[PDB]
């Protein structure tokens, strides 16, 4: 019965949000420039993760180090060793005195650095973790590569939900700001939208080609944007149920590895993995300014709370927050 | 559980295309004054 | 959404010749690396063939080399695998596959036990 | 500039110190990748261990570190681009297994051809090799005709020329293959993985220069 | 030298063609160097950002390169407009004293380079085991101050005449030669050798891609032998293993060799970067 949902998402799609966005004042080119440029890192980034302060944020490196910066000053602030070298994950706590991180060995150690060595590691997940958001600073939504998310919980280190609804791996999970949904792009080329306290999909957005590699919630939380390996941004809206807008454009064949929003939700900021991020209008369907300062692979990317910059880790081994 | 996934997904309520981008449209223009980018 | 489905497989003696075809919707099927592959009865999931998205470079598998033949069209998503000398025990089942990742010959999970982009796949008996 | 500005100052200067002192213990040691199928020996490669099962040993007081990842399901499509800066990929192959090596073919030729593991050469062992005399002793059609550039030599060396061929179809400067015959009793194996691994920084530090 | 003039007025055979060809020629160095050290300059500050022990002492010493393309012009007036009417005795006294420093830094750094590229291709896990790099700006800086503190006496030694007498003057003639001697003993030979077993070495163990690894070693030890052996030979060959002796034949030989080879000397200065970053 698929083709009767997609002729209902097809009978409600009576406008398209190109045609309705064919009048109003576009964004100019946007300039955004290096502010700064931290450097520390023995080898590639892989994720990392803005705290809640819009300064600290974290930052995780093949080499087996996650260390935390101050991107204000860029004075360092821990260097906390890994377990293992291996890790593509990065979690900062709402209160901004938690820190978590994970990827092959399938554990999601949790830091307690309000005393910096562990607070927890749970072990549940059969393949690897991919992303993990904590929520409230007690339960952690984590993902992974056996295609089951969860919901964990830092007092009993089980799982309290879980989300097995997947059919390839999970690789980036996304908080509404209501703290009561998420989203899980696949590697099955779809997207979930799944309910913290129901434990059970609710959506399924299957209109991508490819893998998914990252996805973010729209501020208002009535949206959220996808990245795939088709070099394709598509922005999915909860209500609609159907894709909006598609930022797809010739001459780009490396496939998107990160995306986020701006405080405003105006501007997509995706980090793609042709050596350079791109910055793109969320409602336009347009490419604004390019962020091109990186010299390896984009695999990250994080913009503030308060939406003063926005931070690029690359595989060169730096984390650049621009502005 | 496909395919009972799908039949429990099938009946949810969906609305217009045009109300949800009227919606992200009256976002982006009410927030746009508060973000530095 | 990515949906392949395979048809003209079912029983064929085994003298003669036997023409499958996979249809491909839902994705630009002229960017990705089509496979075929094959199950057995209780034994592991083979490969057999490949074509790239350009049209003219084929890979095969040793058993099958120089008696089947595949042939990709653009601008109408299908593909196909001509068996033109079947043998007993190449006669289990013939899946359709797709390499994951656009502009790019990098395949790895074309023949896993739980795959993404594999089609229902065709039943084939000999 | 301030109280706690300085030390906070202070403090970053110290990681510092200890991320050089780390970057110093970490490009001495060399990663190593394990990549061999269900019925290949791949832990009889670990059965000389030396002090995902990670062994770290090390030959003439250099250290290699060996990762071998086994609890992940099997579609190393996602988790195969965190081995990137790996100095070399340890192929290790059933080489007695006839039908089963069709399928090692397949998964060298996925590995060689891979966009990131483009810059990664591969240390292939045929291990296995008593199994291997054992059954010619006692599939493919490129063996009706084939010359050696007893039997076993013969079908030992056809296996490797077919690996060799799946290497070289495209084969490039940035990474090379270094087949080995290993046996299920051979101790040697950490001086082939030795001499692989020095040849392998040779070839490194070869582009690096300027060199070519 | 009072001695190389005497025989000038009497073997009559000084051409002031050659003397005034010199001044192109020390233009030309000037210049081109001047455009390969900025375009290397450039690039290895910014528009790079991995940095090794080759890629230090090439940017390390293309600056010292540099700076001695930008002093140049003051020899090349000094040779072009007239003979010997320099701005002042210091200003002359510094070009040499630069051109000196300049030559030992080249050589010098081009050894380090040589030598860690050897330890990188004879032993290369357990050369990277120890840490080769770190220690890039700490050579450097080592070779710097050496040269620095031993090129004082080329300070203190030449001195105008009227005119900036290449060598120190008549009284000081031995102490020169004796110095002269010296720095070639110390700072040539010990490094000439040094680069010369090293990179033998590497090209033993690459005979054991290769063939155009090995023809850019042999050139790379050509263009180090053939601008500077000429130099460093001619020099000592002309100030002492020369005295009464007075065959013009030969004696214009062995001294426009010495002219006509601090050009020489100064060929691979300019010549250095380009071929190290390409």
């Amino acid at each position: 019965l698929k083709n009767q949902i997609r002729d209902a998402r097809k009978a409600c799609a009576d406008a398209t949000l190109s045609q309705i966005t064919n009048n109003i004042d576009p964004v100019g080119r946007i300039q955004m420039r290096t502010r700064r440029t931290l450097r520390g890192h023995l080898a590639k980034i892989y994720a990392m993760h803005w705290g809640t302060d819009s300064r600290l944020l974290v930052s995780a490196s093949q080499d087996g180090k996650l260390i935390i910066w101050d991107s204000y000053t860029t004075n360092k602030v821990h260097a906390i060793p890994l377990r293992s070298s291996w890790v593509m994950t990065c979690a900062y706590a709402p209160s901004g005195n938690y820190v978590a991180c994970g990827g092959l060995d399938n554990i999601c150690s949790i830091y307690n650095l309000k005393t910096v060595r562990v607070s927890r590691e749970l072990a549940g997940h059969t393949g690897y973790l991919s992303c993990c958001r904590f929520l409230d600073d007690n339960q952690i939504v984590t993902s992974s590569g056996d295609t089951t998310c969860a919901l964990w919980d830092i007092e009993t280190g089980q799982q309290t939900t879980t989300f097995t609804g997947h059919t390839g791996d999970v690789m980036s999970l996304s908080l509404a700001p209501d703290t009561r949904l998420f989203v899980s792009g696949a590697c099955d080329a779809s997207a979930k939208l799944w309910d913290v306290r129901e434990g059970m999909c609710r959506q399924t957005f299957t209109g991508h080609e490819s893998d998914i590699n990252a996805i973010c919630f729209f501020p208002n939380g009535n949206a959220f944007a996808t990245g795939s390996d088709d070099a394709t941004c598509r922005l999915f809206d909860l209500r609609a149920d159907q894709e909006l807008m598609t930022y797809s454009h010739d001459n780009i064949i490396c496939g998107i590895t990160s995306v986020s929003f701006s405080k405003s939700g105006r501007l997509l900021l995706a980090g793609y993995d042709d050596f350079n991020c791109n910055v793109w209008d969320a409602l336009k369907a347009d490419r604004a300014g390019v962020l091109a300062g990186h010299d390896n692979r984009v695999s990250c990317l994080g913009v503030t709370d308060d939406g003063m910059a926005v931070a690029t880790g690359s595989w060169d081994s730096f984390l650049k927050i621009w502005n | 559980k496909l395919v009972e996934q799908l039949k429990m997904e099938a009946n949810i309520d969906r609305i217009k295309v045009s109300k949800a981008a009227a919606d992200l449209m009256a976002y982006c223009e009410a927030h746009a004054k508060e973000d530095p980018l | 959404q990515v949906q392949l489905q395979e048809s003209g497989g079912g029983l064929v003696q085994p003298g003669g010749s036997l023409r499958l075809s996979c249809a491909a919707s839902g994705f630009t099927f002229s960017n990705y690396k089509m496979n075929w592959v094959r199950q057995a009865p209780g034994k592991g999931l083979e490969w057999v063939s490949d074509i790239s998205q350009s049209g003219a470079s084929i890979s095969y598998t040793g058993s099958v080399k120089g008696r089947f033949t595949i042939s990709r069209d653009n601008a109408k998503n299908t593909l196909y695998l001509q068996m033109n000398s079947l043998k007993p025990e190449d006669t289990a089942v013939y899946y359709c596959a797709r390499c994951p990742a656009p502009f790019t010959p990098f395949c790895f999970d074309v023949t896993s036990t739980t795959y993404a982009y594999r089609g229902q796949g065709t039943q084939v008996t000999v | 500039l301030s109280a706690e500005d300085k030390a906070a100052v202070e403090r970053s200067k110290m990681i510092e110190k200890q991320l050089q002192k780390d970057k110093q213990v970490y490009r001495a040691t060399h990663r190593l990748l394990l990549l061999g199928a269900d019925n290949s020996g791949k832990s009889t490669i670990v059965k000389q261990m030396r002090i995902i099962f990670e062994t770290k040993f090390q030959v003439d007081k250099v250290n290699f570190h060996m990762f071998d990842v086994g609890g992940q399901r099997d579609e190393r499509r996602k988790w195969i681009q965190c081995f990137n800066d790996v100095t070399a990929i340890i192929f290790v192959v059933d080489s007695s297994d006839y039908n089963r090596l069709q399928e090692a073919l397949n998964d060298f030729k996925s590995i060689w051809n891979n966009r990131w593991l483009r810059t990664i050469s591969v240390i292939l062992f045929l291990n296995k090799q008593d199994l291997l005399a054992e059954k010619v002793l006692a599939y493919f059609p490129e063996f009706a005709r084939y010359t050696t550039p007893p039997r076993v030599t013969r079908a030992k060396y056809f296996i490797r020329d077919e690996f060799l061929r799946i290497s070289t179809a495209s084969g490039d400067g940035r990474h090379y293959c270094y087949p080995h015959f290993t046996c299920a009793v051979d101790t040697e194996n950490a001086r082939r993985i030795f001499n692989d691994c020095k040849d392998i920084i040779l070839q490194m530090n070869l582009r690096e220069y300027n060199l070519v | 030298t009072w001695d190389g003039d005497e025989l000038g007025y009497r073997c009559r055979f000084n051409e002031d063609f050659k003397y005034v060809l010199l001044p192109v020629s020390y233009g030309v160095v000037c210049v081109l160097g001047l455009c390969l050290n900025a375009v290397a300059l450039y690039i290895f500050l910014c528009r790079l950002k991995t940095w090794n022990a080759s890629t230090t002492y090439m940017f390390h010493l293309a600056v010292s390169d540099a700076l001695y393309a930008a002093s140049l012009p003051l020899l090349v007036y000094y040779y072009a407009r007239g003979d010997h009417w320099p701005f002042s005795t210091v200003l002359c006294k510094l070009v040499r004293f630069l051109f000196y420093t300049n030559l030992y830094c080249s050589i010098l750094f081009l050894t380090c380079i040589s030598v860690h590229r050897c330890l990188g291709v004879l032993r290369p896990l357990r050369s990277l085991r120890w840490g080769r790099a770190r220690y890039a700006r700490r050579v450097a800086g080592a070779v710097w101050v050496l040269v620095l503190a031993c090129q004082a006496p080329v300070l203190y030694f030449v001195t105008t005449s009227a005119t900036c007498h290449d060598t120190s003057a008549p009284e000081l003639f031995s102490r020169f030669v004796a110095y002269s001697s010296v720095m070639l003993g110390l700072l040539f030979a010990v490094p000439f050798a040094v680069i010369l077993v090293c990179y033998v070495l590497m090209a033993r163990r690459l005979l054991k891609a290769k063939r155009k690894s090995v023809r850019t070693i042999a050139v790379v030890l050509a263009v180090f032998a053939l601008c500077f052996l000429p130099f460093h030979v001619t020099r000592t060959l002309y100030y002492s293993f020369r005295s009464l002796d007075l065959s013009c034949h030969t004696l214009n030989a062995i001294n426009m060799a010495y002219k006509v080879t601090r050009p020489l000397a100064s060929a691979n200065s300019c010549l250095n970067p380009v071929l190290y970053f390409l």
